[PDB]
RNA sequence: CGCGGGGUGGAGCAGCCCGGUAGCUCGUCGGGCUCAUAACCCGAAGGUCGUCGGUUCAAAUCCGGCCCCCGCAACCA
RNA sequence: UGAGCCUUGAUGUGUAGGAUAGGUGGGAGGCUUUGAAGUGUGGACGCCAGUCUGCAUGGAGCCGACCUUGAAAUACCACC
């Protein structure tokens, strides 16, 4: 059923076990596998869901590194899925990158939220698998 | 097509296209083509939006669209100031020839309406 | 005060979850069938759903605010 | 035996459109004799439609950035 490339692609990433922002990086680093340059996607899930009008988040970032200005807006189901910038960007500036969306989030949360406000924090390349970020 | 008129005559039998023209009749059609000569069985070749040049004016000797339309408001307006019985009907939509109102007067007064 | 339920045609009740533009029951009015009445049958009208916002291509439907009613629990200036 | 929940596949049919357009993002490359649409064929959602699926045939082509369309390829990666 599943072919060598993804197979290759399960093999390199061990999705099942949470990760840290150094090995998660490193991961998708060696996860840029394809012939165009292609663009790091967000997998974050929040505790929190637009299904409440009133915790409804709308929001926008500017990035030094760039992809410089982003815009962000939550689904029903209530997950996060934007793009930090370019895969052959330099891991150290894509940790910064992330993280800067990370405190503008925080910000962005309302009092309303009941929860965790971050369920999970994940990454993934245009074809890469999701590793779980720390 | 266009003709004189404000509203347009449809590519067609020239005759049917008149008739349909607001003001002119099937005869008042009949009547502007024996003054123009324009018949149906001569060669259909060579016909141009051009020719009905003729048909602009000698339709403007007789009033019709807007100018007709005229007419009939003022002759409307002033039954209506006159106070004159056949007015009347005008103004309560019923009958204005003497037709019964019994029965079978829908037309002028309209649909249905419940007690 | 907390939690749960309800308000939709004159009335009553669905539809709600799982958004697809709203029905039924009974009544009303008109006709039919019958010697007549009921039953029955046909047609018609009636609210866009307690209200107000948000969401969305779109809300009775989903999430809040408010009003009223109800059930249970809570209440040592 | 119920619930939470891990994983695997399956499963979405308002509609102009080709069709069985659930929400979002990266997103013109995925795929490929080691078998492209499709066939036989066994079932499924079954709304009886699009797909998937034990094996074989086909011998390489598929999704199209054309149209339609709030909304696009629903090609490619995750969740609900």
């Amino acid at each position: 059923k599943l072919t060598k490339r993804m197979r290759v692609i399960r093999e390199k990433v061990d999705a099942t076990k949470q990760y840290d922002i150094n090995e998660a990086i490193a991961l998708l680093k060696e996860l840029a596998t394809a012939k165009f340059v292609e663009s790091v996607d967000v997998a974050v899930n929040l505790g929190i869901d637009a299904r409440k009008s009133d915790q409804n988040v709308r929001g926008a970032t500017v990035l030094p590194h760039g992809t410089g200005q982003v815009r962000y807006r939550n689904d029903k189901n209530g997950i996060i899925h934007t793009t930090i910038g370019k895969v052959d960007f330099d891991a150290d500036k894509l940790k910064e990158n992330l993280e800067a969306l990370l405190v503008a989030l925080k910000k962005a949360k309302p009092t309303q939220a009941k929860g965790v406000y971050i369920k999970k924090v994940s990454i993934s390349t245009t074809m890469g698998a999701g590793v779980a970020v720390d | 097509a266009r003709i004189a008129g404000i509203n347009i005559p449809d590519h067609k039998h020239a005759v049917i296209a008149l008739t349909s023209i607001y003001g002119v009749g099937k005869t008042r059609s009949k009547a502007i083509l024996a003054a123009a000569g324009i018949a149906e069985d001569v060669k259909i070749s060579e016909l141009s939006e051009g020719q009905i040049d003729t048909l602009r004016d000698e339709v403007a000797k007789f009033v019709v669209e807007g100018d007709l339309r005229r007419e009939i408001s003022m002759s409307i307006k002033r039954l209506m100031d006159l106070g004159c019985y056949r007015g009347l009907r005008h103004r309560r939509g019923l009958p204005v020839r003497g037709q019964r109102t019994k029965t079978n007067a829908r037309t002028r007064k309209g649909p249905r309406k419940p007690i």
